[PDB]
């Protein structure tokens, strides 16, 4: 697909893809194992209504 | 070469990012010294032989 803009000449590329889940069940398990970071800070705010 | 990766949903990337980097290199200059006696000179040369 071609795409016209003043600063240049864009191509960008497509590749539609499908999915289809074969197993009947569980075939996948995540495990959680390490903790690294507390993004939230632990600190005190007030909620203001 | 920025390795890119086509993610999975539909957003536009909106453009890939590859350019050049130019470093100045940086100079520096070595000493040293040599320095020989008043009486040297003339056996070396033979004013004195």
């Amino acid at each position: 697909a071609r795409h016209e803009t003043g600063g240049g000449v864009n191509f960008t590329l497509t590749q539609p893809r499908g999915n289809v889940d074969l197993g009947v069940g569980y075939t996948a398990v995540v495990a959680t194992a390490t903790v690294r970071n507390p993004v939230t800070d632990m600190g005190n705010l007030p909620q203001n209504f | 070469h920025q390795p890119l990766i086509a993610r999975d949903g539909p957003h536009p990337i909106e453009q890939p990012t590859h350019n050049y980097m130019t470093k100045i290199i940086d100079r520096r200059a070595l000493n040293a010294a040599f320095s020989l006696a008043t009486e040297a000179i003339a056996l070396l040369t033979g004013e004195a032989l």
